[PDB]
RNA sequence: GCGCACGGCUCAGUAACACGUGCCUAACCUAACCUCGGGAGGGGGACACCCCCGGGAAACUGGGGUCAAUCCCCCAUAGGGGAAGGGCGCUGGAAGGCCCCUUCCCCGAAAGGGCUGGCGGCCGAUCCGCCGCCAGUCGCCCGAGGGUGGGGGCACGGCCCAUCAGGUAGUUGGCGGGUUAAAGGCCCGCCAAGCCGAAGACGGGUAGGGGCGGUGAGAGCCGCGAGCCCCGAGAUGGGCACUGAGACA
């Protein structure tokens, strides 16, 4: 599979004319192709540690880069929203957080925060033994007993412990919580969920966030609750 | 299978009755079909597992002797023997040539039964007593 | 040479039969003596197939 | 017909080739693959024990077309080969039309491959302890 | 084993769900990768290279011998499918779906394999291995979701001619089936006469569609709508298949 540079996603931090005709294609991993950046692109164009694809692939193949608590030795590994990126020989820890200008940026985060990931619940399924499988925004799954799975609804958020494989906390989608827009145009805006128009399709409901007097609107699919008035994890 | 001899692709005829040109010269393998594989009434059950699209498998009953006949008036399942086919309402040629299809009436040892399964697609004859 | 070579093949097949029976010590003895004979008389590569078969049999 | 018969000893792993001719030519003609002929016929060419029966394993024709055991009759045929006997596919699932010949020996055959049959319970010496070229290279 | 179905070319066919925009699949498949849960037990076989012989002009190819596997197969279990009945429960706008219970029939997994280090034992220089355990690591199988690719459907939009006015008969629809990964006159059996058309059918002509390009103050006109990117089709003409997740390459 190839990725022509013209068909590369528009938000990617690469030049559109100066360069080759190809771009590094993400390797079908734990995100969306159009909402993720390959690890080699992160190493070469986002952190500037490697000057070529060869040097970036060397750095990745040594195992110096860790994504969400797991060493990633594939240079095409997708990196997406809220992922924790950890550099081993340097000790620097970033979170892939929504950004107003670059649309997705690596912001440094504390080491205590590096083991948590805020994952937006994307759906629920019934699996064998009567258990509930929660599907999150990046394709991750969690199988839980039916009673705990009953009270978690779609579009909720869970702060999830990567190291324990557990749900550290659950943040339900209620009016007045703090939410961040993770998608289109109004990206990166943090504000209070204060207004909803419930369309017939729940994913397409109109949501309005407020930051003092700053009112932005999106659809319900494009927001993620990151807690009450103070965000649980450092996003900015 | 996926055979060009049993192509399931579009027609060349418009709804207005006129013809239209061929957008694609060759026949897609994805749009190919296969010949009928419904069982023939025989002396022993012969089953054949076939590879299909995407590497999945389909069990074909190339010859059928026994039927899983369900009596709802007893709430019981019995593995009966097919003496003959009484009728094939979809096409009488099936019963005439002793082929078993869905909706076919079969005279098994428990009585008359309607075939409630697709024997060419499921590989078994699930039947319901009448 | 043909008499020596044929006799060596006989001892090789008897060794493989004993190894198939399970008599690994007897088969090892026959293999060692036939190996010494082949090393002195230059029939190693000629008997290469049967030597490989008997070695695999005694490994098994 | 003149033949270049290969005879294979299944106990020594070796084979020997004899040019077969006038009296044995009609003996080899007419034989299907796998047929049984006693080893005493080759008395003038090879010294066999009186328990060995030579089986017809195969052959190759005047243009090199091998004898296909699955085809009957003494005929030349084109087959859409997908398997080993008469075709060695370089790609998985690749089928080819390959010229072959029938299981019956004809006069157009140039090579006949046959293998010894030692008697049941035999434990003697191999009929061919060494090949001719092997012995010649050993001696030099 | 994996890849070669991407990449490269070109513009015959095509006035079409081809293409563009906006939506679907609750009617579907998907190797590689991600995540969550679970599993990896017993047994067997063959074919290369190779050795001994070849045959044939070449292409190619025969017989015997012999060592292996993450090669091929059987067994067990897990799991899966079909028919029928029931249900708190799940998703979702909506269950023909998921999960649970019940019955029968049917199909039916796996490579603990490689490496590293440690331990122990068997074995022998004719050996430089084999076996049992542990940790690390790359792997293998099942279930669910994602990802990616693909198949299919829908509404609308973009040529000329009436010196082309009636066209259509599997044609239009229904019912029951077969096939398919999956809906569908896709195909088949029966039933009805329906369907399109002057808001231009049908017929002919021209043409790959789009982003876009030239020109003009602009409306607009033109396609130099060749080169660059996206989709389509094709590989001398016409057909049909193997393998495979995927080709009719
Ligand atoms: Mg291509
Ligand atoms: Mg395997
Ligand atoms: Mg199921
Ligand atoms: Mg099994
Ligand atoms: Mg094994
Ligand atoms: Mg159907
Ligand atoms: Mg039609
Ligand atoms: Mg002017
Ligand atoms: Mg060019
Ligand atoms: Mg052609
Ligand atoms: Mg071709």
């Amino acid at each position: 599979v190839h990725l022509r540079k013209s068909l590369a996603p528009y938000w990617w931090p690469i030049p559109r004319k100066a360069g080759g005709v190809w771009a590094v294609r993400p390797s079908t991993g734990p995100h969306s192709l159009e909402y993720s950046l390959p690890l080699a692109v992160v190493v070469r164009d986002v952190l500037r540690y490697a000057k070529t694809l060869r040097e970036a692939r060397y750095i990745i193949s040594r195992g110096y880069i860790k994504v969400d608590g797991v060493v990633r030795k594939d240079y095409k590994f997708p990196i997406g929203l809220m992922d924790v990126v950890e550099i081993v020989p340097t000790g620097e820890i970033y979170r892939v957080v929504p950004d107003e200008a670059k649309y997705y940026d690596l912001k440094p985060i504390p080491s205590s925060e590096a083991a948590l990931k805020p994952l937006r619940v994307e759906g629920k399924t019934a699996v064998s033994g009567g258990r509930i499988q929660l599907h999150f925004h990046d394709g991750r799954n969690l199988i839980l007993p039916p009673d705990v799975g009953r009270q978690i609804k779609t579009f909720d958020t869970v702060v999830y412990d990567l190291e324990n494989k557990a749900i550290k906390t659950h943040l339900p989608l209620r009016l007045g919580q703090l939410a961040v827009v993770t998608h289109g145009g109004n990206i990166g805006f943090v504000g209070q969920f204060f207004e909803v128009v419930w369309t017939l399709k729940r994913r397409q409901s109109v949501v309005a966030l407020r930051k003092g007097e700053e009112v932005r609107r999106t659809i319900l699919d494009y927001i993620m609750v990151i807690g009450t008035e103070a965000p649980v994890v450092k996003i900015s | 299978m996926k055979l060009g001899a049993f192509y399931k692709g579009g027609d060349l005829v418009k709804p207005s009755g006129g013809k239209k040109g061929r957008v694609r010269k060759t026949k897609k393998k994805a749009l190919g079909g296969g010949p009928p594989q419904i069982p023939k009434l025989g002396e022993e059950d012969i089953r054949y597992v076939e590879r299909v699209r995407g590497g999945n498998h389909k069990v074909r009953l190339r010859q059928a002797r026994y039927a899983n006949v369900y009596i709802p008036k007893e709430r019981r399942h019995v593995k009966a023997k097919i003496l003959s086919i009484v009728s094939s309402p979809s096409n009488p040629d099936y019963a005439r040539r002793n082929y078993i299809v869905k909706g076919a009436i079969i005279q098994t040892e428990v009585g008359k039964a309607v075939v409630t399964s697709r024997p060419g697609q499921d590989g078994v004859i699930n039947a319901v007593l009448i | 040479l043909e008499a020596v070579a044929a006799k060596l093949i006989t001892r090789l097949r008897e060794a493989e039969r004993l190894a198939l029976e399970g008599k690994t010590s007897e088969a090892k003895a026959i293999l060692k003596e036939v190996l010494k004979e082949a090393r002195e008389r230059g029939l190693e590569k000629s008997l290469r197939n049967l030597l490989l078969r008997v070695k695999a049999l005694l490994r098994r | 017909p003149t033949f270049k018969l290969v005879l294979s000893d299944p106990l020594s792993g070796k084979a020997r080739q004899f040019e077969i001719k006038d009296p044995l030519a009609q003996r080899f003609v007419g034989l299907r693959i796998g047929e049984e002929i006693d080893g005493t016929v080759l008395k003038e060419l090879i010294e066999l024990p009186k328990g060995v029966k030579i089986r017809i394993t195969g052959g190759s024709g005047v243009e090199g077309a091998p004898m296909h055991p699955g085809v009957p009759g003494p005929v030349k045929r084109y087959i859409l080969a997908d398997g080993p006997p008469g075709y060695r596919p370089r790609k998985r699932g690749m089928r080819k039309k390959k010229l072959v010949r029938g299981d019956t020996i004809t006069d157009s055959i140039v090579q006949i491959n046959a293998v010894l049959v030692y008697p049941e319970g035999y434990s003697g010496p191999p009929a061919i302890p060494l090949g001719a070229k092997e012995l010649e290279k050993l001696k030099g």
